[PDB]
């Protein structure tokens, strides 16, 4: 038979499941809704582990439970009373014999030890992967240190001592490939001559590689704490979502730089060379699975100042028109082909983050925090699972590093790119559009001619890599 | 077969803009949503006895990708320009959104509606007369909507479709 | 995208977590933090087909030995890991093999035998002994180093191929 449990009056997590405290979805069960007590019971369940649930819960719980209250609840979960001796044990003791204690030993082995270990696994995951709760609340950290540091008894000792060390390391806090990265490529600008770096003088292969390293690092830095609760859209977004905002602002700045390079090249022949070079960079982004970079280019070419430059488009080689069109097709129909391509490639990749942001925001806005059942309010956990499925997908693409060598000077050049200067956004984007009108006036105004601005060769070195011995 | 209208929702972030399309497309009568579901932004409707398909683009949450706005906007035939009635800045943003739509579509007469969205019980700061006056100065309809009761939501989208049909 | 549920099992300290983190992050973990249960996901193209690996990293410490049925039920394939400088961990392999067969009620469970820490010179389990055991199980034997990456992709992706052909 099943093990008997402590009285629910002394141990709250032994209350029977009912539709008044837990609802399952239609081979472990999936929870649709429940009280916080029932969620924590199933988070630390004696019959099975649920590592996905641990991640989901620790990512999203702050929408329904404060960190301080969560710690209190899992400490309460940990402190399980042992059953009293049974009749057979009593009779043995009355005869001076050692009791078999069969029911007690089974309850220790099959209830207490698994639940306690799974509580410690919640603590371990909390400290390792959601440490911001403790960075933001020193007293929460003190409570966790005290709890872990006072767990007695040999069954948990190895994990207690380990978690104590992990906490201490997190308080004061390397990649291997089997292949070598490819050689850094140079064009007109030579190593160390940062003053000559520009769109046409750096090698287009190396522009794409260094932007991909930069954009990959920005992508990998975004933590779920910047996303849950839609906090990047709220008044404190600069406080709560700084890595996400830095990533987006890089993407915006690069798109605007591409537009600026195009419309400030007033000579038609030179501007064709500029656009052709940007499409070559897009080709290398595609080869590297840098989808953020692909869409940076697509966004620039579809901007109002660039899209209208029909005389430039007419002189772009057909094969490059096709590259740009196929890249743009990724975004059509609500990113249908992008989503399929992302799910088919071999990482490393750099996803486009915007789709994740829209899906997290709409999941949060479009589902209720609670479900009302039998007069009770239950936490709508299905909603949190949906959010954590998105943050889990984000994290899966954050694991794989690029096998590309950093070039510190090219990296610094793109880190310091500032196409807007001191201008405000409207002033700058109006400037770009007025340049577009200058260099290719609206019909029937005639097309003017403009002098060349580049003193160096416009011919691209191409985007196939070279390999000396 | 039936006409498909490509509608685009634009407006300031962080003030409940997404509730407009969610409430439209939703199971009207179950408060639930999975935006990842292929065609959670397509809805077949009957407007003035004529059946059509609405395809709605709402990039809510991507407002910081400001250089993508032109590309997103160019996909649309009609636009809902949304502000929050308790956020004066979002109302003041409307002028620049409309100017950007006109530039992207290369037209001075783009089908659009002005939508004032009530996203919570915080105090209203934009009076309906102010928004009516703005809409009249642009020659476009004004619809007010609730983010919680679905009031006005159908009117906003159907009015926009009528603006497209009568363009 | 087909999804594959892989489970990494074996005695405490043999390098299950280091192997998994090397595969997932290309990083070698120097610390020995005993696992309770961890899970990882990896999208990867194997033999031209994209799939999604769900990798369960399990506890080797004996104090967790009563909690294994629950993860053996869900797993589709098992990496059975020992360390080539730890003969007791090699002798522990058959206990995992027999428990997996019992729980899944099957003589034909996808499995790969993994001899880890092959970067270390001081070997105490000879390759021949491990290969003989693998042949008796009908499974491949792959020596790995979580430190250098030697054999790591081979071990995990061979297990995927076994599940695919099951
Ligand atoms: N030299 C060397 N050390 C390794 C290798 N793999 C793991 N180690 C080391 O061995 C120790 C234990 O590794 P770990 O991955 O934690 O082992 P585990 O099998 O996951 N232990 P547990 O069952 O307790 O979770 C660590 O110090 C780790 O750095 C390897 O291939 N080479
Ligand atoms: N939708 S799209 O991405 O296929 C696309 C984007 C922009 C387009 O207009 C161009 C203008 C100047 C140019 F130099 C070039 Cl190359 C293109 C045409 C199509
Ligand atoms: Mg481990
Ligand atoms: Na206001």
């Amino acid at each position: 038979g099943q093990m008997r449990l402590p009285s629910a009056d002394v141990y709250r997590f032994a209350e029977p499941d009912s539709e008044e405290n837990i609802i399952f979805e239609e081979g472990i069960p999936i929870i649709k809704a429940g009280t916080v007590i029932k969620l924590i019971e199933r988070l630390t369940y004696h019959m099975y582990a649920d590592p996905n649930f641990v991640r989901t819960f620790l990512t999203t719980y702050r929408s329904f439970c404060k960190p301080q209250e969560l710690l209190s609840l899992i400490i309460e979960r940990f402190e399980i009373p042992e059953p009293e001796p049974t009749e057979a044990d009593r009779i043995a003791i009355e005869n001076g014999d050692q009791p078999l204690s069969a029911e007690l030993k089974r309850f220790r082995k099959e209830y207490i030890q698994p639940v306690q270990l799974r509580v410690l696994n919640v603590c371990r995951h909390w400290v390792e992967h959601h440490f911001y709760d403790f960075e933001r609340d020193a007293y929460l950290l003190q409570r966790m240190e005290e709890f872990i540091g006072t767990v007695r008894g040999k069954a948990m000792k190895k994990w207690v001592e380990s978690i104590t060390k992990i906490i201490q390391r997190k308080k004061i806090a390397n990649i291997t490939f089997q292949s070598s990265p490819p050689t850094v490529e140079w064009h007109i600008s030579r190593p160390g001559h940062i003053e000559t770096f520009d769109l046409l003088t750096l090698h287009p292969i190396e522009i794409a590689r260094q932007l991909t390293l930069l954009e990959s690092d920005l992508y990998r830095a975004v933590q779920p704490s910047e996303l849950v609760g839609s906090v990047w859209t709220k008044e404190d977004k600069e406080i709560n979502s700084p890595n996400l905002l830095k990533m987006i602002r890089h993407t915006t700045n690069l798109t605007l730089w591409f537009e600026k390079c195009i419309v400030e090249t007033e000579n038609l022949e030179e501007r064709v060379a500029v656009v052709s070079r940007i499409i070559e960079i897009l080709q290398v982004f595609q080869e590297l699975n840098n989808f953020n970079g692909v869409l940076e280019v697509v966004s620039a070419m579809n901007s109002s100042p660039v899209y209208r430059l029909d005389h430039t488009f007419e002189q772009i080689p057909s094969r490059q028109k096709k590259i740009l069109e196929e890249a743009h097709e990724l975004s059509e129909d609500h990113y249908k082909k992008y989503l399929a391509k992302l799910r088919s490639i071999n990482p490393p990749c750099v996803p486009f983050f915007g789709i994740y942001l829209t899906n997290i925001l709409k999941t949060e806005e479009g589902n209720p925090e609670v479900l009302k059942r039998h007069g009770k309010e239950l936490i709508n956990f299905s909603k949190r699972r949906k959010v954590a499925e998105i943050t889990g997908e984000i994290q899966q693409y954050q694991n794989q590093p690029y096998c590309l060598r950093v070039e510190s000077d090219i990296k610094r050049f793109f880190e310091n790119l500032n196409p807007m200067g001191n201008s405000m956004e409207k002033e700058f984007t109006d400037y770009l559009f007025n340049k577009s009108l200058e260099i290719e006036p609206r019909n029937p105004k005639p097309l003017p001619r403009f002098p060349k601005k580049y003193s160096y060769p416009l011919k691209s070195p191409g985007v196939r890599p070279s390999n000396p011995r | 077969g039936m006409t498909e209208y490509k509608l685009v929702v634009v407006g300031a972030g962080g003030v409940g803009k997404s509730a407009l399309t969610i409430q439209l497309i939703q199971n009207h009568f179950v408060d639930e949503y999975d935006p990842t579901i292929e065609d959670s932004y397509r809805k077949q409707v009957v407007i003035d006895g004529e059946t059509c398909l609405l395809d709605i683009l709402d990039t809510a949450g991507q407002e910081e990708y400001s250089a993508m706005r032109d590309q997103y906007m160019r996909t649309g035939e009609g636009f809902l320009c949304v502000f929050a009635i308790n956020n004066t800045k979002s109302f003041e943003d409307i002028h620049q959104y409309r100017e950007q739509i006109k530039r992207v579509k290369d037209s001075d007469d783009v089908p659009m509606v002005l939508v004032g969205n009530k996203c919570d019980l915080a105090a209203r700061t934009v009076e309906s007369r102010q928004a009516q006056d703005l809409a009249r100065s642009y020659g476009i309809p004004y619809i007010e909507t609730s983010a919680k009761t679905r009031q006005g939501v159908e009117d906003a989208f159907y009015t926009l479709v009528r603006e497209i049909r009568q363009h």
